[PDB]
């Protein structure tokens, strides 16, 4: 995992705890499944702090909508929000990789 | 940026019906600046709020506009009529 | 008879509880006829660990609907999801360009 | 007096003590009439074992109707029903079982 982080605040400069909602599509990395669930993230005193593994997220706020890529090493959020993808990558090459990798451990040398 | 008012009724009273500030979602100073609308009440008819430069939206009842807040302190009367 | 395991997470990296379900159609294994129930499991701490018949199955998670081969010895279960979903029964015997060179891979024990 | 038997299991191994039904057609037995009567048995710990009297009978499970010849004997359940069952729809992992052996075998020193 890598700490993803910003300061929010209000137009009159008070902290503003309103949830940021985190999710993905389903994958495996590393040993493990990411899976779809929507995880709620309340700022606290209007710092937000969460981590998250790498790779493709959904980062939901309001009405809005993003499709983040999480860097390898610890990040601010609106960058990231910045630089946002505007669909989702395919999982193709990446099914094949773990289908073969999958037979192979399921009886190596 | 400091923004202030004085408000008043006809007779030079305080009027101290609230004010309405909000923004669309940016980010300024690596400050997230989020849509929340947020009510402020003149004191003794004093309003002294801080905003952060660029777009803001500003209602009192049933006039609202759009100002954009500039990097040093200022009157609101200014910002508004600037709209 | 044969154990189908995963880590199961979030995007945030705790784990995801929700059921995985599975299922087979009307059928005989070793000696016994096998039954069309639906069957529930919820991961423990992030851990799936289902015991399964060899052949045929049906899992289910959420939206997804996969039909997998249970294998004749224990697995990860990503692995038979990815056979699935990259090597339909119609893949007319392409060779995977040799396995994508093997990624270049091996290890003795 | 045959004893019919099987075992049954959902996919996981554990027992499906759903009831199994038996029926006839009116017909005549060693003399006796043997009448439409639905005998319903459950699996007991996943064992499932049930006296029949030889010659036609219906069983039904779930959605499924199937038709037997109860043979004279003492035969496994699945034997009488097997040919009225649809095969498992053909999965690919045969395929990328053969694609993914063919090595060029890799022997390192260490």
């Amino acid at each position: 995992t890598v700490t993803i982080t910003a300061d929010v605040r209000d137009v009159t400069g008070q902290p503003d705890n309103q949830q940021w909602v985190f999710s993905t599509v389903l994958r495996q990395q590393d040993g493990s499944i990411l899976t779809q669930k929507q995880v709620r993230v309340n700022p606290v005193d209007g710092a937000l702090s969460v981590e998250l593994e790498p790779g493709f997220a959904i980062v939901v706020y309001g009405e809005y909508r993003w499709f983040i890529e999480v860097p390898e090493t610890d990040a601010g959020l609106w960058g990231l929000i910045a630089t946002s993808v505007a669909v989702p990558p395919d999982t193709s090459a990446e099914l094949l990789a773990d289908a073969v990798n999958g037979y192979l451990d399921a009886n190596p040398p | 940026t400091t923004v202030t008012a004085t408000v008043h009724d006809i007779s030079g009273r305080p009027d101290d019906s609230h004010w309405t500030f909000s923004s669309d979602l940016r980010e300024q100073d690596g400050v997230i600046i989020t849509p929340r609308v947020v009510r402020v009440k003149p004191f003794n008819g004093e309003l002294a709020l801080t905003l952060p430069p660029g777009p803001v939206r500003v209602t009192h009842h049933q006039d609202r506009w759009l100002i954009d807040v500039p990097e040093e302190d200022s009157d609101l009367w200014d910002l508004i009529e600037a709209a």
